RNA sequence: UGAGCCUUGAUGUGUAGGAUAGGUGGGAGGCUUUGAAGUGUGGACGCCAGUCUGCAUGGAGCCGACCUUGAAAUACCACC
RNA sequence: GGCCCCUUAGCUCAGUGGUUAGAGCAGGCGACUCAUAAUCGCUUGGUCGCUGGUUCAAGUCCAGCAGGGGCCACCA
RNA sequence: CUUGAGUCUCGUAGAGGGGGGUAGAAUUCCAGGUGUAGCGGUGAAAUGCGUAGAGAUCUGGAGGAAUACCGGUGGCGAAGGCGGCCCCCUGGACGAAGACUGACGCUCAGGUGCGAAAGCGUGGGGAGCAAACAGGAUUAGAUACCCUGGUAGUCCACGCCGUAAACGAUGUCGACUUGGAGGUUGUGCCGGCGUGGCUUCCGGAGCUAACGCGUUAAGUCGACCGCCUGGGGAGUAC
């Protein structure tokens, strides 16, 4: 806005886990104020990728995260009257919100037979790079590379 | 091919790109790059960035005759006047002089008219 | 703009005498004077008009001495 | 500064792989202080993995096939 | 009559016999902009004429027959 | 007769005018060496140039036009105008002390002369720039603005033409009338104190419809000249 005033609304931990990253994940994943369907969704899919690959819920969900995350974005800037796109480096809590929206949104578009099982798919295939969301964080880098001599 | 020692850096950076050759002391090239022949036309031809590439580039082509010194000529009004020598210090070699020599007429002949955009 | 690096020193600062000595010689005020051709008229006018804005500008200056703001 | 042939030495790492592999071949005994395993000085080529080569010290071994390749020892060698 | 050059994806063109088939052009989906044109990213797309035989390995070997061009020949 | 006007003697500053000679920087072109895939241009592109070797870089030569820095509301000229350096011919302006002539003055209808740039004639020269013209773009169209090329012309000698926002939009000559801050150029006395010429900015009385001018007047007066009489038709027709 025009004032620079706003403030920061605070975030309640999950119960089960005590995670509020967890917690804007499942936000995230929330549609029409219904958070009950959105917790068991992402507790089942969370399970199913622990003991898929053996560790824990709560570390094979942040090796998948660090995946996904960028480092650099392209904005545009006004020199002389022209536009031109630049590279801006993201800030970590841009680069958390930004990975997940990008994990939820290419989880739901597959062709499986629950929402649970699409995530939990999306998860386990991203964490070792593969999924969509890591072609579009690619996508992205090289976007930004392009334009390089444009910073600065 | 045939150890030198010795070169000298010529820049030629106008308004729209920049060319680097790199001579003997006697002025006989050995090796050349520009901004447009890295990859960069139109509008980023014209950066800062593009040069200090080119500058590496050239750099990189002229290894053949184990250059140690460099001294530098400059001429032209054009954006990358100096990322290029910083280029050429950072390629490794060891800078002694630098030199304007950019030409002035002293009075000479009539430029051409107003762009009137 | 001659400049030799003389004995122990970084480039940082053999570069930065060097631009500060071309900033001197007034070479890209040159470069950028020789562009196009300007008429005898446009000229005269030009620095008829520069003239009169300094000696403003040294009133409008001196002049604001008197006055206090509050 | 070209072309032709005559003169020798290098030269060519599929995968596999002791291996920077053209065939063939009298073929498996030659080389051996007519300074050898393994060092140091030192040059060359090099898909830069490694081969060739001058000297010195050392001073005298490698040794075929012997086991993965279809192939081996230029251990001596004629042919291109 | 004699040389020569021109078929490889949809076209034009590179392709080395060892584990390669590549490039340039359109359409499409995006990115920047309040919004266009200009720029930028990702894409859709191979029977290498039919057949032959040589190597461990035949797109790269030639063999049988294609369509037009540039010079030169030719006294039923 | 000497106070207006003029002559003589000594110095000062100056892109004032006409003619000849000469220097250094840069652009273009020609020949050669190195070297290799782009250059150039734009908001983005294309036309154009280049593997027949360009652009970049070094050496040698040819030719034309203009004089960076000094440089400045600095200087000179009736106005138009005048700028590298050296010599030859030549016009004006100002200051200090004195001598000489004796009203020899001011203004001027017709008349005569000078007068930017473009343009016309004859003979030369031609680097760079650039009306006309050609091509590439942009656009609904683009006989334009932008890009790539380019001929008259711009340069010299001699001769015409006679016009400009030729402006300070303010005719020439003389006398009188409070101040302040600077620039430039002479001179007297001992950095200070005076005294002449030209010039930039502000401001008082006064004047003006107002804006503004104000000792360089658009203030108070005198001599002579030029011009105006509602807007179009028209600075046109004969
Ligand atoms: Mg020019
Ligand atoms: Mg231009
Ligand atoms: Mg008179
Ligand atoms: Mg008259
Ligand atoms: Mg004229
Ligand atoms: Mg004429
Ligand atoms: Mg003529
Ligand atoms: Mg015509
Ligand atoms: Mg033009
Ligand atoms: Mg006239
Ligand atoms: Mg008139
Ligand atoms: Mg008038
Ligand atoms: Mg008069
Ligand atoms: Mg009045
Ligand atoms: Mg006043
Ligand atoms: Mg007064
Ligand atoms: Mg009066
Ligand atoms: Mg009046
Ligand atoms: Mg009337
Ligand atoms: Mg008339």
């Amino acid at each position: 806005p025009r004032r620079r005033v706003i403030g920061q609304r605070k975030i309640l931990p999950d119960p089960k886990f005590g995670s509020e990253l967890l917690a804007k994940f499942v936000n995230i994943l929330m549609v029409d104020g219904k958070k009950s369907t959105a917790e068991s969704i992402v507790y089942s899919a969370l399970e199913t990728l622990a003991q898929r690959s053996g560790k824990s819920e709560l570390e094979a969900f942040e090796v998948a995260l660090e995946n996904v995350r960028p480092t650099v974005e392209v904005k545009s800037r006004r020199v002389g009257g022209s536009t031109y796109q630049v590279p801006v480096e993201v800030r970590p809590v841009r680069r958390n919100a930004l990975a997940m929206r990008w994990i939820v949104e290419a989880a739901r578009k597959r062709g499986d037979k629950s929402m649970a099982l699409r995530l939990a798919n999306e998860l386990s295939d991203a964490a070792e790079n593969k999924g969509t969301a890591v072609k579009k964080r690619e996508d992205v880098h090289r976007m930004a590379e392009a334009n390089k001599a444009f910073a600065h | 091919r045939k150890q030198v020692s010795d070169g000298v850096a010529h820049i030629h950076a106008s308004f729209n790109n920049t060319i680097v050759t790199i001579t003997d002391r006697q002025g006989n090239a050995l090796g050349w790059a520009t901004a447009g022949g890295s990859g960069f036309r139109g509008s980023r031809k014209s950066t800062p960035f593009a040069a200090q590439v080119a500058a590496e580039r050239c750099a990189d082509a002229v290894k053949e005759y184990g250059i140690k010194n460099l001294e530098v000529m400059v001429k032209g009004p054009g954006p990358g006047r100096e990322s290029t020598i910083r280029a050429l210090n950072a390629a490794g070699f060891r800078i002694t002089n630098i030199t304007d020599v950019t030409p002035i007429p002293h009075x000479g002949c009539r430029p051409p008219k107003k762009r009137r955009v | 703009p001659v400049i030799k690096v003389r004995e122990n020193e970084p480039f940082d600062v053999a570069l930065r005498r060097f631009k500060r000595s071309c900033e001197k010689a007034g070479v890209l005020a040159e470069v950028r004077r020789r562009e196009f051709y300007e008429k005898p008229t446009t000229e005269r006018k030009r620095a008829k008009a520069s003239a009169v804005k300094r000696h403003a500008k040294k009133l409008a200056r001196e002049n604001a001495r008197r006055t206090r703001l509050y």
